[PDB]
């Protein structure tokens, strides 16, 4: 997630609600970085085992994907720095993190 | 040295151009892309031009790509090849352009024609502003327009100020200088002055012109108030008539109601109106009502 | 009938032709107005 | 490169309050002037 | 509710600790070395949060 | 000398070049390629040319790689086999380009038509800007532009800023010497030269122009105001009149309300203006008010 | 001596040259193979070609290898056999390329044929760059490119920096050196030379020319301004015309518009700007208004 | 670029250019100098008569 002032910081729960634009914020309005947007009218959300989400229309046939929710990862988890509100921002101790879709 | 500084030439003028462009090279201060889809759009459209299609439908945040409004201002007598200065702009969501290159933009007229094209690296100051800059030389003129430069016997200067007594006094200069019958003035803000017929002798009439001397007269006695900025200018010519004054806090250095002495000169103005101890502030207010009685004997304009 | 021939409710040409403007007056300006009503 | 730094919590604080808008069931009234609306939407 | 307005902003400034003084009334204030340093007057930071 | 410093020739001038590319060499400090999916494409375009066809659909997550805009310009009279000087755009969420290499890249002009070739190491500064670097010597000219350079007996001397004594000042000169019909001024920025027919006299004859010396003559008086980066110039036209200015927390070292004394010269306005003691960020409302009332005699432009 | 500093010769020119490759031998230090997919099919096909199939749809996680380009510089009039220096670029998730060595690899041209074979040890620095490397001696030249060097009787000289003093300088003194009509200037950019016909005795005219002396004329005075790293550098062309300055927190050592002196020649241009006591940074500024008022005789470059 | 109409809403100038706000001082408004330039002329009958 995007901290206001412009840095990165790392959350574990999730409990996600919609902001008047459309876009994918957290319980708090920290924006979540990969910044999926669900536009109106979404009849049915739908997030699989891998991070793609896909929103169903009126009358369509199939859903239509609106992005996909990848998820970071550090070699030690344990040296992260733990600021509060649930939320964790690298530092030295943890290493360089990577990103990558869930199952990979 | 001084009619060139008071005065136009009729068909030497600018105009004005405008266009769209991308900005790349940003450590990362460029749109949140998720909204403002011009600028994927139009991104979108650029690498389709080059050999590239993405497939639509698909994921794309950028970060050192910024969507800017590029303006120039077209100047007399451009010819194609020649440089011009251009002013970029931000217009989504973007954070500073400072170490940006703005990439091949044309700039159009109003009727839409392109009349130059923009391509250069920009100078942001670096409070200052971060979402504006100027490139030097950042455009070269593609078009040029048609002109009747040249043609008849008659050009017209146009006085940048209107005033009766300024256009007699440009007219009788150039009519000493320059041989009997040469100028005439046709109202406040014109003067028509003959010239041989032809390119290159117009040219000569308008050099010996341009730098001529002229003695400026007494102009309106005004004083400009601007309350955005906070500020008052009086010019040479306003005067003062004796009166009382009364507000807020001041006082005589005696009650609250002090004298203000007639004035002819601006010292004397200077001089009376210090005497009553007001900031700037008050004497705005209390600049408006002496004119609303009769004391100040000035314009009052308030910009 | 069907095959007598009567005339619609709207008569006349259903399309216009746009016109040419006119050639802009060599000033030295860019913004060029036609005459305006 | 210390494997972590010490740090102390504080407490907890109740941040946000949601509600589920879910679909609910429907009873049958019997009555002819109730509505029940069928999907997403609300009356003004 | 859809007419809240934001209406001003606060200012926050990051100190050490080590190079400011109390005061007689009770207020912080820095010392001569640190406030010549960084000047008479703090910059509100915007690393800080509430 | 000084003609070269004051005009161009019409025909020689620059054009603009644009491609995209890719740097590749990066300390993992490249595309997050699960958001710039033109980066993964043109990568597997590059292999697939290049004789490996990966499978589509598959994962794919680089760090060494960016996606680039380079930009160049196309020099007058350019030759085939030449080089050139590149810039380097980053185009997506890239942290730096601080070693990377530039790899095979085409460079485009209007038209599309691929007129040099760009591949090099990139020089990026190491604050500093690490979304962008430049390469020297960067790209070779493959394509040629004809032109019509040496055909006829009669060009065209641009001068940078319009100006009637000034154009009648550059053709009487090149009139004093290289004799007596030589020059012929058309506009305020135009002074056509009559040269010999052939490609070897034209050069000599703008070899021996190019370096000749002109006095220049007295320009417009002017006030340059930046408010972006906060700066203010004035030439050394500038005249003043006397009148009297007040402003927010400024008083006399008296009242509120100072005196400005009459200044022919600049010296003398530099001082009257330093009398008030005032920053810069002041200076711009009070000029802006004085030129409002008649104070300046100058011309006010915000840059 | 001096004209080999200034000019090329038409038709000798490089090119570039572009491939795939793997690097063995690291310390773990390699690729993440579970997403780079192009690294382990690459292996496997090696590994085919020397003679070992590993099933596919197996397991396979490397840490030594790492997947790279390789890029070259062909060299005017090579011939097979020789040698030439390459550099290696990682282009997936890899740390360093500290020890590595690369392997077998073709070096393709534009038009997807082998130039150029790749093989030998990487010597990376060892901040510095890990990421990337060279090899000296690493490629060797397969194949050969046809040329017309030595058919004719005319070659072109073609100048680094359009000029015309400059061309008709270098044809005088070659005309001065090697008889009456040896040389012709076409343009700002291309001196023709005609020399006998045949191989060798075009090389003795070349050797000949190419270590002449010329002496070089004053070029334009510019004023290039770097942002990105932040520096100024000012030929020695520059002129200034006096004029006032203000700008924030610069002050007279007096209030804060500052007086600048006329001057001729560069040390009184350094003088009268380091006399406004200005850091570069503000410099910038301070030469873009200064450029667009006047006082500035130069021209600005933003590079 | 904007167009300034009168009355009868006929442009007049067309007005380009960069503001200059003071910068308590007011900050929604700004003045340009030279921004705008006459496209349109009106006709008198200024010298007719006595």
């Amino acid at each position: 997630v995007m901290l206001p002032d412009g840095t990165s910081a790392y959350t574990r729960d999730g409990s996600f609600q919609v902001d008047q634009n459309g876009q994918l914020v957290t319980a708090g309005g920290f924006q979540v970085q990969p910044a999926i947007t669900i536009p109106a009218n979404a009849l049915s959300i739908t997030i699989g085992r891998d991070g793609v989400v896909s929103v169903t229309q009126q009358g369509q046939a199939a859903p239509v994907q609106v992005g996909q929710l990848n998820l970071t990862t550090f070699m030690n988890d344990t040296g992260l720095e733990s600021i509060g509100e649930n939320l964790y921002i690298e530092t030295q101790s943890s290493g360089a993190p990577n990103e990558s879709t869930p199952g990979l | 040295e001084r009619i060139r500084d008071l005065t136009s030439v009729q068909g030497v003028r600018e105009n004005s151009l405008i266009g769209y462009g991308l900005v790349v090279g940003l450590d990362g201060t460029g749109d949140q892309t998720t909204q403002t889809p011009f600028t994927t759009q139009t991104l979108n459209n650029m690498l389709s031009q080059l050999g590239i299609t993405v497939p639509t439908g698909t994921n794309m945040q950028l970060k050192n790509v910024a969507a800017v409004m590029v303006t120039a201002s077209y100047p007399p007598f451009a010819r194609q090849g020649q440089t011009i200065d251009v002013v970029v702009s931000s217009m989504g969501n973007a954070k500073s352009l400072r170490g940006g290159t703005l990439l091949m933009t044309p700039l159009k007229g109003v009727d839409s024609q392109v009349y130059a094209l923009a391509q250069g690296n920009i100078l942001v100051g670096g409070v200052n502003q971060l979402n504006g800059g100027r490139i030097t030389n950042g455009a070269i003129i593609e078009r040029e327009l048609p002109t009747q430069f040249g043609a008849g016997n008659t050009i017209n200067l146009q006085l940048n100020d209107e005033d009766f007594t300024m256009a007699q006094q440009i007219t009788d200069a150039i009519n000493r200088a320059r041989g009997y019958g040469s100028a005439t003035a046709l109202d406040a803000r014109t003067v028509q002055v003959r010239v041989p017929s032809g390119n290159s002798s117009q040219v000569r009439f308008l050099a010996d012109i341009q730098n001529m001397e002229v003695n400026v007269t007494p102009q309106d006695a005004k004083v400009v108030i601007n309350s955005r900025t906070g500020s008052v200018v009086m010019n040479r010519e306003v005067t003062l008539d004796s009166c009382a004054v009364a507000q807020g806090n001041l006082s005589v250095t005696g009650g609250s109601l002090q004298s203000v002495r007639s004035s002819a000169n601006l010292n004397s103005v200077v001089r009376a109106l210090n005497a009553l101890g007001a900031t700037p502030m008050d004497l705005m207010s209390i600049l408006q009502s002496m004119q609303s009685a009769g004391c100040l004997r000035a314009k009052l304009e308030i910009i | 009938c069907a095959w007598i021939p009567a005339k619609p409710l709207v008569q006349g040409a259903t399309t216009a032709q746009p016109i040419p403007g006119p050639v802009p007056v060599a000033n030295g300006s860019i913004f060029q107005s036609a005459q305006p009503i | 490169t210390l494997p972590s730094g010490l740090q102390i919590g504080t407490g907890v604080r109740p941040v946000a309050t949601e509600r589920l808008h879910s679909q609910g069931n429907l009873s049958q009234t019997n009555n002819s002037k109730d509505v029940a609306i069928k999907g997403q939407g609300f009356f003004q | 509710p859809n007419t809240v307005a934001p209406v001003g902003r606060l200012k926050l400034v990051k100190a050490e600790g080590n190079e400011v003084q109390r005061s007689d009334d009770g207020l912080f204030r820095l010392t001569a070395e640190a406030q010549a340093e960084r000047g008479a007057v703090l910059a509100a930071d915007p690393s800080i949060r509430i």
